């Protein structure tokens, strides 16, 4: 679930 | 009447604890236990994670006195 | 033209409605419209519903001006068909209504009078401050 | 200061408020694992908030009793970034908008059917009119002079 | 000439419903009567002020005998802080027990109702302190009612009716009002004043029997004559006297103190008395201008005619205003109702930071009502003199006698006005929205230093020259040294700067951020409201779509559907829509005013000053936060003395809604339906035995928009005084 | 009236499309799926460019999101 | 009953008889124009307010003018 | 007639329905005003009686059919009343009687001279004297 959450923070 | 919690020991204990029954067959029952009471959710939302419903909750206002 | 008259003349077939007279029939004044039709065939009625216009002479009666001329306009634009109505009082007298002269009022006709007819601009009229307290008005002169 | 008023960089309701959204957030970021993504969010945005924060004490603004700056439209020297500033600015670029679209309506007024120009923009002659708003007050000037701006 | 509308026949003839909706509307409307000329207007005006001028001393007749005879006056003068004032007495057969249990208040043996007209403490003022006096006042009411309807009579007989020759002098009527009217009677004030208020605050009872047998100065009228008039204010009133006994008194009778009284807080009598005697005077010397049948004096028409600039920069200037103003009655009742609604505005401001009457600081309820009713009054008049300046314009005005002057070169240029109103009013209403919008986001996502928050240095500057020291600043009266503070220091300013400069009272209230923003909506609600009048008035001769609007008359539904369609395109209409915005800015202001008064008397001003820059806190922390009490004034468990504001409430609120049937549904639907309604009523049996006289029709669209605006108004007022009476009496702080 | 019922249905699978992507790719679905009673379900995140991250919250299991 | 009034400006183009639903205008021979016709309305009494006459204009300000009054039982269409 | 606003349907001309409706005191004729008012308000005041005595305010004391048969007599006084002034604004002293004068079959008949002020009064009076007989007659028998 973390990595769902941090595609939007990739930038 | 029907939404609430239940306990191990078997006792329900509903949301607004049943007013309903004795309430809201007045106006003012209306006016005071339903929209006054039920909207300090919507108004203290501030600095919180819900927040944008009282937003809207201002905006839809803005857009009814705008209607007339 | 010498206005003509409406003795016997039969009715439509029509099976009833309660868009029909009222009191004010029995009380004011009601119409008559009469006209003449080469076959049977069906139409509208002003009050509502369909109904059924004989061959020969119809006879038929209304409340108001306004839907005897409907009814009228209608039968000229499709069916093609002169028409004329008169109006009924309750004592008995019987009023030319429509086309008084013999020809409708599209088309000009000598031996017509000039009725309410102002020979200056709609903007060289008085101003209200002229006409007062007295009984004419300004649009009158 | 002015008006009774505190220098920002010396009150101390501004460091309680700081402090208050500090273990605000600080309160969130503990639930969560220290290395997931949530954590870099968290730290990302209490980062923010020091640097605003403490951009804010450094560029000269007063807060008011309760805590929260207070902006100058008097005119002292010491706030010419705080209205004066941008708002020549502003002024700058309206200007440049509206002398643009008023060119553009004299260019279209030669033809016979101007409407079909107002609903349906053509790019070549717009591109040529935008640029020139660069240089708005000298043309604005110059018309207003010779008696151009206004009908007759 | 045969039905009800005797002064209209066109009335009388039809045989509609209508007949009896328009002849009840248009019954004082005198230039319209069949029949007419200018004397019979003339003097049925004249029979209306008399008729008038009796219910006036009727109602305060009626007022002072039902507070005689029902209430406390004698209880409440001893304890004035401790006692609630009785207005009447409540009898009542559907009152159950509980309602009359809970409803006695006060001394009483029944259920009455608290006064909060305020009218205990001015009687308390004035020197009245038992109710033989309030029994005496109301005799002296009932007889000049009395006199009133039987002079009105006697003025209506042939043997003494007045001519238009004589209704139309102007300088004679302008020289007794200005001397007789306003200077003799602050004279008469001033004497009462001296005579009885003043010697009854130091408890010397002064009535008619024995008003001859004292002294109201011991030296008596010696020094006015003399020219030692200073010796009326040698012993000013210790700093220590207590209102309406003899402890720490002194002699004087005119001072120029300043300030407040310190127990009551209110203006010292002396300080009232000698600005009566001083405005009267300048009255009596200013009421001698203009001439009159002794040969000397100033002549109106040659006073306008001489003012025309060199240049013609205004063109002919002011020539033939005279005559214009003269023959036409609207431009004078527009003049008039533009004076008072200016008037009233100055009293609602003035009574409630500078206020006269004993006792009244300490009552919250009667000042805030009282301020409300004020500034609502104010803003109805307002409007009216719009409104009858509009109609001037469609009836009374001769373009050809009026050539060139000032009235054809406002009507030349009435564009530039309307599009620079626009322009102001869109300006302030763009950015007063976005600077709140911007607030309100701010703090919604969590951020509050993100704001935007302005100060408004110009009104502190204000406040600091007129010797406030809360900020810093130090120009005037607040420097020491000055030639204003020096010139003034002698006389009034040492009282003055002590009552400004203390935190309890409401002279000069601190203001900061908060208040810009609710200034600039203000000035947004008076601009939009201006343009929306003044765009009436002038587009009322004609306009592009219409050019031809003076042969119609001042109020008809609509022009068709043709061109377009053309709704609402009267003057009347243009009153009809800026009635809205009017209460819409009254509601503001006085929304401003109750929420800075209320915290301010609960202790914090914090609250306001934290919770008034975001729209959010105006809905939840005044509204919601301050209705708590006044919604539970019945509920299933019991009742208290708030049921009844708790009942107007809800009234109100449901005519509020009602309101919106005639304002949004139109005359064909409910025509069809009245249709259908007689047919139904006509076909039935048992029932047809009975038939109407009058066919019913439904009401016409200018009828719907009066009734659907009479609606909005009394619910919008009936709600807002049960809030704001039940919302300050719950905490009485 | 065929041309047009066919571009509405094309819409409506779009829209359907664009659900389940959205379940697929920003959402806690698979937390949710082994303790359902305790986490509130979640398939929208909002950005971080003005101010508005704190529209992302703690439904539960580990992920932050407009609940829906 | 209304009142309803013909001015000079007329061009004599026969649209407002037509669209007058009651028959209360007409048409009369004159020489003040090129079509050498004008209007007139002798039965004013029948005449219900509906403003369709003035819909149907071609000038720069209508020729035709209708201007409410008195109202009764034939202009204010009752049918009972 | 089809062009008269009315339909002939089951209910509007029924032969149970029509005898019915026409053996009402308030649809004869031949019949002086007066007899018809006194059983109109006999009807009338005994079937008013009873919703005060029941539903009144004071239905749970002992004061429940005094104060019942008291409103009830206020409501009869009330619409005899309204009965008198809508008689006087209605019909005027001189004029003739303003019923039909023919039936459905056409045969000729004698107008009703209740459309008329001496008949209209003479049935006001009648119905005023009716309600109070009626009124008191149900108090009487309710409680004794
Ligand atoms: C094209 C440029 C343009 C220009 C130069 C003006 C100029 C003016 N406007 Mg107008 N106006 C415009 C467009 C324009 N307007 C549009 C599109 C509208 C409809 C929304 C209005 C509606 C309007 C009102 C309601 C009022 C004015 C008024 C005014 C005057 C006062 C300034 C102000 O209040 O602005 C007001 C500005 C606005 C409310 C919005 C304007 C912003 C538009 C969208 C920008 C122009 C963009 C355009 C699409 C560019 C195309 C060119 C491109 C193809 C190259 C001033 C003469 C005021 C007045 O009468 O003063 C005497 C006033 O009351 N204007
Ligand atoms: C001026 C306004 C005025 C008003 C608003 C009231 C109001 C009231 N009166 Mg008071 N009253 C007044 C003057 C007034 N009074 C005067 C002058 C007297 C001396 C006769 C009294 C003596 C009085 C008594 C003896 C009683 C009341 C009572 C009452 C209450 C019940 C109403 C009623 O029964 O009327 C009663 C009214 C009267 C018998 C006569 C007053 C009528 C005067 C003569 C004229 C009013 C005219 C009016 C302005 C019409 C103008 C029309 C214009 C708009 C076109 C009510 C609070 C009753 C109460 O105590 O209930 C709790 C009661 O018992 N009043
Ligand atoms: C000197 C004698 C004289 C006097 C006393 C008056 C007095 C008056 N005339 Mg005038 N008049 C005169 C000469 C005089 N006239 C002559 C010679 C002519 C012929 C040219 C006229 C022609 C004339 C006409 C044609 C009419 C009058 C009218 C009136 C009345 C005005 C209405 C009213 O009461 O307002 C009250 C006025 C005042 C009290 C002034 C105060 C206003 C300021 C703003 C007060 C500020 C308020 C202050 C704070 C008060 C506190 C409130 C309190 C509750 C605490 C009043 C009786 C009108 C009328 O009513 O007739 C019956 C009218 O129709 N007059
Ligand atoms: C100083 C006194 C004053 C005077 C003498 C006049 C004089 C005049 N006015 Mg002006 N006027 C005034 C003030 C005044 N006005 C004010 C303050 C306003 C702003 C509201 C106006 C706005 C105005 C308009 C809009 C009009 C006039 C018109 C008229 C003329 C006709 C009067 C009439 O027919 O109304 C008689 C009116 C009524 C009896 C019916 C209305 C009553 C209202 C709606 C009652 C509200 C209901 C009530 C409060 C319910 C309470 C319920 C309870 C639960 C509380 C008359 C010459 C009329 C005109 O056409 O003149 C040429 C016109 O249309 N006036
Ligand atoms: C609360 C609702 C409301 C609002 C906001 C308005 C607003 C306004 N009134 Mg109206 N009015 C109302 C109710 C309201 N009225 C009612 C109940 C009546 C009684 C019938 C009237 C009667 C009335 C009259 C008689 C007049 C006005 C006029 C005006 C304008 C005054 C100038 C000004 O304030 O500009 C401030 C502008 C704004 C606050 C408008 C909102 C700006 C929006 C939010 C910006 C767009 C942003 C966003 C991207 C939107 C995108 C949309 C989306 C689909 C993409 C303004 C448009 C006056 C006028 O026209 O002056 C020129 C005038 O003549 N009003
Ligand atoms: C109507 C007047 C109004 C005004 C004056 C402001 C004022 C401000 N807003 Mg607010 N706001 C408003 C309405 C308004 N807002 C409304 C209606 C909303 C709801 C949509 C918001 C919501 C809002 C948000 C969400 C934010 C702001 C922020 C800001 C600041 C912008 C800083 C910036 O972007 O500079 C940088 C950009 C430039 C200098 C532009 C000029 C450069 C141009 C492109 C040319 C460059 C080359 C030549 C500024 C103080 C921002 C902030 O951080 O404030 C603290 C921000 O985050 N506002
Ligand atoms: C907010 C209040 C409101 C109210 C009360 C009404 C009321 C009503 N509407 Mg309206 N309407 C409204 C707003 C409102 N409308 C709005 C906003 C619109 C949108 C434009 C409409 C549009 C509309 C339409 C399109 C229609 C109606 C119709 C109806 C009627 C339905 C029949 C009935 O229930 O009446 C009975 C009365 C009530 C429920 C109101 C309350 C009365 C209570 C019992 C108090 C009685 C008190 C007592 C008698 C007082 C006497 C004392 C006195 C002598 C002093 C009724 C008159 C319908 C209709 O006319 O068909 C029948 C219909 O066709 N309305
Ligand atoms: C049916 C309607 C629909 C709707 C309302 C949305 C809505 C959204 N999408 Mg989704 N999406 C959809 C269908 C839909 N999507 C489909 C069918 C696909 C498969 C191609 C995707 C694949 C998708 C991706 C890959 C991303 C989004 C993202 C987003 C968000 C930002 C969009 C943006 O700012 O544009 C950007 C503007 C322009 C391109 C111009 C927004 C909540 C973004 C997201 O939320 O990131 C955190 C993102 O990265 N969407
Ligand atoms: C158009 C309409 C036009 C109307 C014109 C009306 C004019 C009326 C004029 C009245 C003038 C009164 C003056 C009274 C006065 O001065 O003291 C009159 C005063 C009044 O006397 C007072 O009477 C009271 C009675 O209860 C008390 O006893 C007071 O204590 C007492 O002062 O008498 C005094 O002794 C006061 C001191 C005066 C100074 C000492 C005397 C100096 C000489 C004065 C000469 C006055 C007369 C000359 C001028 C006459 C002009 C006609
Ligand atoms: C339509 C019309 C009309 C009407 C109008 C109006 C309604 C108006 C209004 C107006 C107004 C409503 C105005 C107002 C004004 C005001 C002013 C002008 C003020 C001033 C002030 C001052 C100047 C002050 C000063 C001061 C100060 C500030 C402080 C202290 C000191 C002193 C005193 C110096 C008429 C009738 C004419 C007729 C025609 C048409
Ligand atoms: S429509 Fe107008 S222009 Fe044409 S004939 Fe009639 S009045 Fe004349
Ligand atoms: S208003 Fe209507 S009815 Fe009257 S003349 Fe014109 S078209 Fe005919």
């Amino acid at each position: 679930s973390g990595a769902n959450f941090a595609r939007a923070f990739t930038v | 009447d029907v939404w609430g919690s239940i306990s191990d020991q078997g006792v329900v204990t509903h949301i607004t604890g049943g007013n309903f029954a004795q309430s809201s067959i007045t106006i003012n029952g209306w006016l005071r236990d339903f929209l006054w009471a039920q909207a300090s959710q919507v108004i203290q939302s501030y600095g919180s994670s819900l927040s944008a419903y009282g937003l809207f909750f201002l905006g839809a206002h803005f857009v009814w006195a705008f209607s007339l | 033209t010498p206005p003509q008259l409406d003795p016997n003349t039969p009715s439509p077939i029509f099976a009833g409605s309660t868009g029909g007279l009222l009191r004010k029939a029995q009380v004011e004044e009601f119409y008559v419209i009469t006209w003449n039709s080469p076959k049977e065939q069906i139409f509208e009625m002003p009050t509502g519903g369909a109904a059924i216009m004989r061959e020969g002479p119809n006879l038929l009666k209304l409340a108001r001006k306004e839907q005897c001329l409907a009814l009228g306009t209608r039968l000229r634009s499709k069916y093609k068909i002169t028409y004329q109505f008169y109006r009924v009082f309750p004592n008995g007298e019987v009023q030319y209504l429509h086309p008084k002269d013999g020809v409708y009022p599209e088309k000009a006709n000598p031996g017509r009078e000039g009725v309410g007819l102002n020979m200056r601009s709609i903007g060289k009229n008085v101003s209200p401050i002229e006409v007062k307290f007295t009984g004419k008005q300004s649009y009158d002169l | 200061d002015i008006s009774g008023l505190t220098p920002c960089k010396d009150s101390k309701q501004f460091a309680k408020r700081e402090k208050q959204q500090i273990k605000k957030l600080e309160s969130s970021l503990k639930l969560y694992a220290p290395e997931s993504a949530p954590a870099l969010a968290l730290n990302a945005q209490i980062e923010k908030t020091k640097r605003r924060f403490d951009n804010y004490g450094k560029y000269g603004l007063l807060c008011g009793s309760d805590g929260l700056p207070h902006l100058i439209v008097n005119g002292d020297q010491r706030h010419w970034g705080e209205f004066i500033t941008p708002g020549i600015l502003f002024l700058y670029i309206a200007g440049w908008i509206g002398w643009v679209g008023r060119s553009y309506l004299i260019a279209i007024s030669g033809e016979k059917k101007p409407a079909m120009k107002e609903i349906i923009i053509d790019v070549p002659l717009a591109s040529r009119i935008i640029f020139r708003g660069f240089i708005w007050p000298v043309a604005a000037y110059r018309e207003f002079l010779n008696g151009d701006l206004i009908a007759k | 000439a045969l039905r009800f509308p005797r002064f209209s026949q066109g009335l009388a003839q039809d045989p509609t419903t209508r007949r009896i909706w328009f002849g009840i509307a248009t019954a004082h409307d005198f230039e319209n009567h069949d029949d007419i000329t200018e004397e019979r207007l003339y003097q049925n005006i004249f029979a209306s002020h008399f008729g008038q001028l009796a219910i006036i001393f009727l109602w305060t007749s009626g007022n002072l005998f039902h507070v005689a005879w029902q209430g406390n006056f004698e209880a409440w003068v001893q304890d004035p802080l401790h006692v609630r004032p009785i207005a009447h007495a409540i009898w009542d057969p559907h009152f159950g027990q509980p309602a009359v249990e809970a409803f006695t208040r006060g001394g009483a043996l029944g259920p009455v109702n608290i006064a909060y007209s305020g009218v205990y403490q001015w009687w308390y003022t004035i020197g009245l302190r038992t109710n033989g006096d309030l029994y005496t006042g109301a005799l002296f009411l009932l007889f000049l009612s009395a006199i009133s309807l039987i002079a009105g009579w006697l003025h209506l007989q042939p043997k003494w009716k007045p001519s238009v020759s004589w209704f139309k002098n102007a300088e004679s009527r302008l020289n007794h009002h200005l001397s007789g009217l306003f200077g003799v009677s602050s004279l008469a004030w001033t004497g009462h004043l001296v005579h009885v208020a003043i010697p009854g605050s130091r408890g010397e009872y002064v009535r008619w029997n024995n008003f001859l047998g004292v002294l109201p100065h011991p030296q008596g009228l010696g020094p006015l004559f003399t020219g030692q008039w200073n010796l009326y204010a040698q012993n000013p009133d210790s700093s220590s006297h207590l209102f309406g006994t003899s402890q720490g008194t002194g002699t004087a009778i005119l001072t120029l103190l300043g300030g407040f009284h310190p127990q009551t807080q209110s203006l010292w009598l002396t300080d009232i008395a000698h600005h009566h005697l001083a405005i009267a005077i300048l009255f009596l010397v200013a009421g001698h201008m203009y001439r009159t049948n002794f040969g000397i004096g100033h002549s109106i028409k040659d006073l306008l005619e001489a003012h025309i600039p060199p240049g013609g920069r205004l063109g002919r200037g002011h020539r033939g205003l005279y005559d214009t103003i003269n023959n036409s009655i609207h431009f004078q009742l527009g003049l008039a109702l533009a004076s008072l609604g200016v008037i009233t505005s100055l009293v609602a401001q003035h009574m409630y930071s500078l206020p006269a009457y004993a006792f009244i600081a300490q009552d919250f309820t009667t000042q805030a009502a009282l301020y409300t009713h004020h500034q609502y009054i104010a803003g109805f008049i307002m409007t009216g003199a719009f409104a009858h300046g509009a109609i001037f314009f469609i009836r009374d005005y001769n373009p050809e006698q009026n050539e060139d002057n000032v009235l054809a070169r406002m009507l030349d240029h009435k564009e530039a006005i309307i599009s620079h109103l626009s322009w102001a009013s869109l300006f302030l209403g763009f950015h007063t929205l976005g600077l709140y919008v911007h607030n309100d986001v701010m703090l919604a996502f969590g951020t509050p230093e993100k704001q935007i928050l302005i100060e408004p240095i110009f009104a502190q500057w204000i406040q600091s020259a007129h010797g406030k020291t809360s900020y810093g600043f130090d120009v005037l009266l607040s420097s020491t040294n000055s030639p204003a503070f020096n010139a003034g220091r002698s006389i009034w300013l040492p009282g003055w700067l002590n009552a400004i400069n203390e935190n309890s009272n409401s002279l000069f209230l601190t203001i900061g951020p908060g208040d810009f923003l609710v200034h600039h909506a203000i000035a947004l609600g008076l601009h939009t409201t201006t343009l929306i009048l003044v765009k009436g008035a002038l587009d009322a001769r004609g306009s592009k779509l219409m050019p031809d609007k003076k042969d119609f008359g001042y109020s008809f539904p609509c022009d068709g559907p043709g061109r377009g369609g053309t709704c609402d395109i009267s003057a009347w209409d243009a009153f009809y829509l800026a009635v809205f915005w009017m209460l819409n800015t009254i509601g503001w202001v006085t929304f401003y005013w109750h929420w800075k008064h209320i915290t301010l008397w609960q202790g914090n001003v914090s609250q306001f000053n934290e919770s008034s820059t975001y729209l959010m806190g105006w809905l939840r922390d005044y509204l919601w936060l301050n209705s708590s009490q006044l919604i539970n004034g019945y509920n299933p468990f019991g009742m208290n003395s708030l049921s009844v504001w708790a009942w107007m409430f809800l009234f109100g609120h449901l005519v509020w809604a009602t309101g919106f049937m005639f304002l949004i549904s139109w005359r064909g639907y409910w025509q069809e339906l009245i249709e259908t309604l007689a047919w139904a009523h006509e076909r039935t049996p048992l029932a047809n035995l009975i038939r109407w006289r009058d066919k019913p029709v439904a009401l016409s669209i200018v009828q719907a928009r009066l009734v659907g605006l009479a609606h909005f108004s009394v619910g919008y007022i009936f709600t807002y005084a049960a809030f704001l009476i039940a919302s300050t009496s719950g905490k009485f702080g | 009236v065929f041309s047009a019922h066919f571009g509405q249905l094309s819409i409506i699978f779009l829209w359907l499309s664009g659900m389940y992507f959205h379940g697929a790719r920003f959402s806690n679905y698979e937390a949710w799926l082994s303790d359902p009673t305790h986490i509130g379900p979640s398939a929208q995140v909002v950005w971080s460019i003005v101010g508005q991250e704190i529209l992302n919250g703690d439904v539960g299991g580990g992920f932050r999101g407009i609940q829906i | 009953s209304h009142s309803v009034k013909i001015y000079d400006t007329c061009i004599g183009c026969t649209q407002c008889v037509r669209a007058c639903p009651t028959d209360v205008l007409e048409m009369i021979p004159w020489d003040g124009c090129k079509a050498k016709q004008i209007a007139s309305a002798p039965r004013t009494e029948d005449c219900v307010g509906c403003k369709r006459c003035e819909s149907a204009c071609p000038t720069d300000f209508l020729s035709v003018r209708v201007y409410l009054w008195h109202e009764t039982t034939r202009s204010m269409g009752l049918a009972y | 007639d089809p062009f008269i606003g009315s339909l002939e349907t089951p209910v509007t001309s029924s032969p149970l329905i029509a005898w019915y409706l026409s053996n009402l005191p308030g649809y004869r004729t031949a019949v002086n005003p007066l007899l018809r008012g006194v059983e109109v308000g006999l009807a009338h005041g005994f079937f008013l009686v009873g919703p005060f005595v029941k539903a009144g305010p004071l239905r749970n004391t002992a004061y429940a059919g005094s104060a019942g048969s008291l409103a009830a007599a206020g409501l009869v006084v009330i619409l005899s009343m309204c009965l008198t002034i809508y008689g006087i604004s209605s019909f005027k002293e001189g004029e003739p009687s303003i019923a039909p004068s023919l039936t459905l079959t056409g045969r000729k008949k004698q107008p009703d001279q209740l459309q008329t002020a001496d008949g209209w009064a003479k049935f006001t009076g009648g119905f005023f004297f009716g309600g109070i007989s009626g009124v008191t007659w149900a108090y009487f028998l309710l409680y004794v």
